[PDB]
């Protein structure tokens, strides 16, 4: 919300999942015992 | 910047090619009509 | 004999005029095929 | 279907990226007299 007010030119609808890591690399992690819950993908995007 | 240059060369080689093709068609169409007129005249002279 | 010679000369001129037409027609058909191939390349490079 | 689509979305992106580079080298290398009736350039524009 505070970024929309400041008018910093954010891409409309971005969330940390999509903006940090791609869709190909999420599908790689599905194969290495990362469950599809937001919290584990989020955590996994962070360690990277 | 490469496309724009090649496209401009092509378009010109397109336009000059089309202009020649149109001129040749018109010249063809004229020489047909004259050949047909001479063909009628020749048939009349053949009958005489 | 004069009329027969005139008829033969006219018939030759027509066969020549017909042959020249067929060459102008085939040259026109090639020049139209180039014009279309150029229009394909305009649509090609313009689209890109 | 989603996982087959994601591999195809990734696959097609690489083939288009390859075709993109094969337009830049092909146009620049070929001469303006060859470009008009060149077979490889007509094929790439159809595929792209």
């Amino acid at each position: 919300p505070d970024i929309i007010e400041k008018g910093i030119p954010i891409t409309e609808g971005i969330e940390p999942l999509k903006i940090l890591t791609t869709e190909a690399i999420k599908s790689k992690w599905k194969n290495e015992g990362l469950p599809a819950d937001p919290m584990s993908l989020e955590n996994a995007a962070i360690i990277t | 910047n490469i496309l724009a240059e090649t496209q401009n060369k092509v378009q010109g080689l397109q336009e000059e090619l089309k202009v020649k093709m149109v001129e040749v068609n018109k010249q063809r169409e004229e020489t047909d009509i004259l050949i047909e007129k001479v063909g009628k005249e020749s048939a009349l002279a053949e009958e005489e | 004999a004069e009329l027969n010679a005139r008829v033969n000369s006219l018939k030759r001129q027509l066969e020549e005029a017909e042959a020249r037409k067929m060459i102008v027609e085939q040259d026109a058909a090639r020049c139209q095929s180039r014009l279309s191939a150029a229009e394909n390349l305009v649509n090609g490079l313009a689209g890109e | 279907a989603k996982q087959d689509l994601v591999k195809k979305q990734n696959e097609y992106a690489v083939t288009l990226d390859k075709l993109e580079s094969d337009l830049l080298q092909s146009l620049s290398e070929a001469d303006p007299a060859t470009i008009l009736d060149n077979t490889e350039l007509i094929q790439n524009l159809d595929k792209t």
